[PDB]
């Protein structure tokens, strides 16, 4: 796991507990202040940078756990949606999902759409048009031998 | 008729045994403080084996027996030493420094 | 078990029978011509002379072992004493290989000991008679006894008729001491 | 845990691997070659001379066993007499024999020695037999000059091979007078050699080439190691310019 | 639920390689179209013929058993007591 | 006997280090039952777009006929900024100019990727890689799964088991394909001898020799009977594990050319075991399984891909120093050690004349490089 992202995600958690409510105006208003979006291009892109985006979206959707909060689950969908939807490098690395996960995001979008929240049904859609999901039996993969 | 109570073991396959012919009675050590009380409490009461063994509940009286014979084969100079000077019967006191002890050997064993 | 390729022993621990017994018969005898045979028990000489046999015949895959996983693979006892009846005779191996010319050269330990065996059951008498020429004793004695059997001084007086009295006054109870046994066990 | 998975205490073999280590199908369990180590040449030093000295006082020492023996059981004074003086005769020679420098006793290179004793005794079976045999006759040796050359022998070297035909390198290593191992003098001598190199560049072998690009080359890296096995006479060093 | 212990119904339950093995070791002396039918139809003859040259030589068109085949490296002489070895050499 | 037990939620039997058996073959519908997942198609388009969408979004998820959420887009795509990670307080910022200062510290050019390249290519090999005809599209909810396989034993010997290869294989597929497609220099190997005559061109290599493969799956044996050559390596295997009382349980066996990669009831990142050719083994590890996805490639006979082909050391001619060897010789009588190598030019100088004749005592056997198949 990259050291540095361990810590800046914990600073993004920050400005995300900062939003006040689960609308996507929040996310818009913070691009113009925190805008996460600029190591996506730096001044080099090859397999560097390509396992660099894969270990930020694996430990980012690692937030997405049951025991975290509402808003922190709502900041950590938008965060890997706008990750996806940066992604202007040749390849398209898709999030890992693994089976254990697509549990909780059945109730939580459930609790979307019945909270009448249509822009946080709107990015789950979006994101299903774009077909972003690596469906694993596990989120990582592992080996005995260290 | 038991149910799940024993388990399987494997002993004595008849084959040539080895003659131990050796019984290693467990003997607790002796600590400093504890050699030290010892010596007081044979001062304060002599050479009564029982009254002794009464007293040292953490100890037995065939153990008392073996080091009262190490010390009259070892260290008879300080056995006559701590048989010249006298002391009273103490019971209080002598609860109140089993208690200490106690807390002593707690202590060491929690180290 | 070990003469038997059995499918609990591996098949690099499998020997032969005569071979084995020779070389444990051999070194049984030179742990008795070295004093070791004397007072202590023989079962663990016995099984510590086989252990040697057993490690020398091939030291390339058994000298890594030990005496406990020797016994544990074998289904015996180990006898307790003779993991040091053990050391004593790779002591006595040690006092031959520093006989041989080739050995002392060699600079041999407790350890590589054991693959020259053969070598010192080769020439094992005049081996034994160097060893001997610069006895076997416990280790408990082999420190320097500077005072061996100290004379105890000659105090076989008795005085007159009675040396003292004040030891009756000192080895009886008074009333207080009386009161106080009676109260302890009461 | 990584050898097998049914890597107990007592591992079973099948019978078809009889068939495979019986047509000699060795692929991958015998190259585990290793390098040496300055302990390993002193326990072989110390192996040779040890040897060789068993070698020398055996027969000595069953002598004086023997002339003991008699001595013990013959009873004529004159015949103990002459016993006495044999015995002492093999003890000066035990003793001249135990005080001699460690340069005779180490024999040559092809000398009579028990290998499988060394290996399976002293070594511990770490090393096989031939394994300290090859390296005793040729790489540890008194007699293998570890001295470099002086750029004066590759001439008369390459001399001798074209005036022979480049068949038997040891009878020209001999005739050359290196006091070194033929294999050891070959190395530096198809080091300056020229003919290792190639020359200008042709365009059927653009041809091939391109074939192994497009076969196997992945990326912006491309294998030059695959094309210096397929195409011969090409090296690693400049051979990369043929794609850059 | 003498070496030819096995019969035929037991012989076609094995492989090709062990069955030719021992149907040499059994006669000594057998041709190719005899053994073709012998191993059956479905068996390609190539295989046939890369597993009788492992255990068969030709002598004047016949596939005869080879020496080492016959006399295991182990075993010894019935007749004479003499190692395997001289007798594969006489064969040979 | 059918599928042994397993569900197909797989459940951790240590955490993050393992999970339970579970039967692989279920998920390619319980995954597509809970979750639709259709569009594998990349259908994606290059006014009438804005009314599909409200079209669908109001009548799916939406309830307002306002077109409010396309903010999102005006956001996303336009509010977007050939920039330089500098000018903000960030911690990836910072590790990013802590790796740029290393770089250019000592690293002089990106060309020095010789090894990520292969997880590149190879990768790219699987997109845009369209079927041959419309029969052989691969169809919606394809299970994939990865494989990392551990064969060698070149590399370091004093540390773990790190550097070999990883293949990919597809579910509805057969087990023999991926049974022929695992490449292993053992099959190159060349038997007898070659000393008597180097000319001689080999004849049948150990592959045609020896086809005899199965695999384990939970004391699962696949044998293989598509030739009339190969033979059972079950038939030991069993014996031993039924001569005592070891507590493995009865094994059942089965054949190849009749079971899919569905019905294998495995753990995901066990240690298994593959072994062919009489005990060349190979360390599996299942690490990944996943549906089919609109990225990967289309053709289902052409997906054995290696996804990753770790680098090999190729073994040098220890004569010259510039050419591979091909022949191991053993007993020599002029080389320093008895595993020495030499080339084609090399081996044909060292023991033999200008007519060919055998020159001295000497066994050769030929060397074939594991470079050929990396």
């Amino acid at each position: 796991t990259p050291p540095g992202l361990q810590t800046d995600c914990e600073a993004l958690l920050s400005r995300f507990q900062e939003t006040d409510s689960v609308r996507f105006e929040d996310f818009t208003e913070l691009w113009r202040n925190m805008k996460f979006g600029t190591i996506f291009c730096g001044r080099m892109r090859n397999l560097e940078k390509n396992m660099f985006t894969k270990e930020a979206l694996a430990l980012a959707w690692r937030y997405f756990l049951p025991p975290y909060t509402f808003q922190i689950r709502v900041g950590a969908l938008y965060l890997l949606y706008g990750l996806y939807n940066t992604q202007l490098c040749q390849p398209k690395q898709k999030i890992r999902v693994a089976l254990k996960d697509w549990d909780e995001v059945l109730k939580f979008q459930q609790d979307l759409v019945n909270a009448q929240h249509f822009d946080a049904a709107y990015i789950f859609r979006k994101l299903r048009l774009d077909r972003a999901f690596h469906f694993t039996a596990m989120p990582k993969l592992l080996s005995y031998r260290m | 008729c038991v149910v799940e109570e024993n388990d399987p073991i494997f002993e004595r396959g008849s084959t040539t045994t080895y003659s131990s012919f050796r019984k290693n009675y467990y003997s607790k050590p002796w600590s400093n403080k504890e050699t030290d009380m010892f010596f007081l409490a044979i001062s304060m009461v002599g050479t009564d084996f029982s009254m002794i063994g009464q007293l040292f509940p953490h100890r037995a009286r065939i153990e008392i027996k073996n080091k009262f014979k190490r010390e009259e084969k070892t260290n008879g100079w300080r056995i006559d030493k701590a048989f010249q000077e006298k002391r009273p019967f103490d019971f209080d006191f002598f609860a109140h420094l089993l208690q200490k002890v106690l807390a002593e050997e707690e202590k060491r064993k929690q180290k | 078990k070990l003469f038997q390729a059995s499918p609990s022993v591996p098949a690099k621990y499998v020997e032969d029978k005569e071979k084995m017994l020779s070389r444990t018969m051999q070194l049984v005898e030179l742990a008795n011509e070295t004093w070791l045979v004397t007072g202590r028990h023989p079962l663990p000489v016995i099984t510590a002379a086989t252990f040697l046999a057993w490690q020398s015949l091939q030291p390339a895959d058994r000298l890594s072992c030990s005496l406990a996983r020797f016994c544990k693979l074998a289904n015996v006892d180990l006898p307790y004493p003779a993991s040091s009846r053990l050391q004593e005779l790779l002591a006595v191996l040690l006092r031959m290989a520093e006989q041989l010319a080739w050995l002392r050269v060699l600079r041999l330990d407790k350890r590589s000991v054991v693959k020259h065996i053969g070598d010192l059951l080769q020439h094992r008498q005049s081996l034994v008679r160097s060893a001997f020429r610069d006895l076997l004793l416990p280790p408990c004695m082999l420190k320097s006894p500077k005072r061996i059997c100290p004379v105890p001084p000659v105090s076989t007086v008795t005085g007159d008729e009675n040396i003292s009295d004040s030891e009756i006054e000192q080895y009886l109870r008074t009333p207080q001491e009386v009161r106080d046994f009676q109260r302890a066990q009461a | 845990y990584f050898k097998d998975k049914v890597t107990g205490v007592g591992p079973p073999a099948n019978e078809d691997t009889r068939e495979k280590a019986a047509q000699g199908i060795k692929a991958f369990e015998e190259l585990l070659v290793t390098k040496w180590k300055n302990w390993e040449k002193a326990l072989l030093r110390k192996s040779v001379v040890s040897d060789r000295l068993q070698r020398l006082l055996q027969p000595k020492l069953l002598k004086l066993e023997y002339l003991h023996q008699k001595q013990s059981k013959v009873s004529s004074e004159l015949e103990r007499q002459a016993l006495e003086k044999q015995g002492r005769e093999a003890e000066k020679e035990i003793q001249d024999i135990n005080q001699l420098p460690e340069e005779a006793l180490l024999g040559n290179r092809l000398d009579s020695h028990d290998w499988e004793k060394i290996s399976n005794i002293n070594f511990e079976g770490s090393r096989s037999a031939e394994e300290i045999r090859k390296f005793w006759q040729n790489s540890e040796h008194p007699s293998i000059n570890k001295q470099e050359w002086s750029r004066e022998e590759e001439e008369r070297l390459q001399a001798i091979a074209a005036a022979h035909g480049h068949l038997e390198w040891q009878k020209i290593a001999e005739e050359l007078g290196t006091s070194r191992s033929a294999f050891q003098c070959l190395q530096k001598f198809q080091q300056h050699n020229k003919a290792l190199k190639r020359k200008e560049w042709t365009e059927e072998e653009d041809r091939m080439l391109t074939q192994l690009v497009q076969e196997m080359r992945v990326g912006s890296h491309i294998p030059y190691r695959r094309i210096v096995y397929y195409m011969e006479g090409r090296d690693s060093m400049q051979l990369i310019y043929r794609w850059t | 639920q003498p070496s030819n212990v096995l019969s035929m119904a037991q012989l076609r339950t094995l492989p090709l390689a062990d069955q030719i093995k021992i149907l040499m070791k059994n006669v000594k002396v057998m041709p190719f179209a005899n053994l073709m039918s012998l191993l059956g139809p479905s068996i390609d003859s190539v295989a046939v013929l890369r597993g009788i040259q492992k255990v068969a030589m030709l002598v004047q068109g016949n596939w005869v058993v080879k020496s080492d085949i016959l006399y295991p490296k182990d075993s010894s002489s019935p007749h004479s007591g003499v190692p395997a070895e001289v007798l594969c050499r006489g064969r040979d | 006997v059918s599928g042994s037990g397993g569900c197909n939620f797989p459940e951790y039997e240590l955490p993050e280090l393992n999970t339970r058996a579970f039967h692989v073959g279920a998920f390619g519908e319980l995954w597509r039952g809970r979750l639709r997942g259709a569009g594998d198609l990349s259908l994606r388009e290059p006014a009438a777009d804005s009314d599909r969408e409200d079209a669908a979004v109001a009548r799916d998820l939406d309830c307002s006929l306002e077109a409010a959420a396309e903010l999102r887009a005006v956001c996303g795509l336009d509010k977007l900024k050939e920039v330089i990670p500098e000018n903000t307080d960030l911690v990836t910022l910072g590790v990013r100019k802590r790796f740029l200062e290393h770089r250019e510290e000592t690293i002089t050019i990106d060309r020095a990727c010789r090894q990520e390249t292969f997880v590149y290519e190879m990768e790219s090999h699987a997109i845009g890689k369209k079927p041959e005809n419309s029969a052989d599209m691969i169809e919606e909810g394809e299970l994939i799964l990865s494989v990392n396989i551990l064969y060698p034993v070149i590399f370091h010997k004093h540390k773990e088991h790190k550097p070999y290869q990883t293949m990919l294989v597809l579910g509805s597929q057969k087990l023999t394909q991926l049974r022929d497609s695992i490449r292993c220099v053992s099959d190159l190997q060349i038997g007898g001898e070659f000393s008597n005559t180097p000319d001689q061109a080999p004849e049948h290599i150990s592959k045609d020799l020896y086809k005899s493969a199965f695999f384990y799956f939970e004391g699962t044996f696949y044998n293989d009977k598509r030739y009339p050559e190969c033979r059972d390596l079950s038939r030991t295997i069993i014996e031993w594990s039924e001569s005592h009382d070891r507590g493995y349980g009865k094994f059942q066996t089965a054949r190849m050319e009749d079971f899919t990669f569905n019905d294998l009831c495995i753990k995901l990142g066990f240690p298994y075991l593959y072994c062919h050719q009489g005990d060349c083994e190979h360390v599996i590890v299942i690490t990944d399984i996943r549906l089919v996805h609109h990225d990967d490639c289309l053709d289902r006979t052409l997906y054995p891909l290696l996804i990753k082909k770790h680098w090999l050391w190729t073994r040098k001619c220890f004569v010259c120093k510039m050419y591979t060897a091909r022949w191991v010789t053993n007993n020599d009588s002029f080389a320093p050690e008895d595993p020495c190598f030499f080339c084609d030019v090399c081996f044909r100088m060292l023991h033999y004349d200008s007519e060919g004749n055998k020159l001295g005592e000497f066994l050769a056997y030929p060397y074939v490089d594991p470079g050929t198949f990396n």
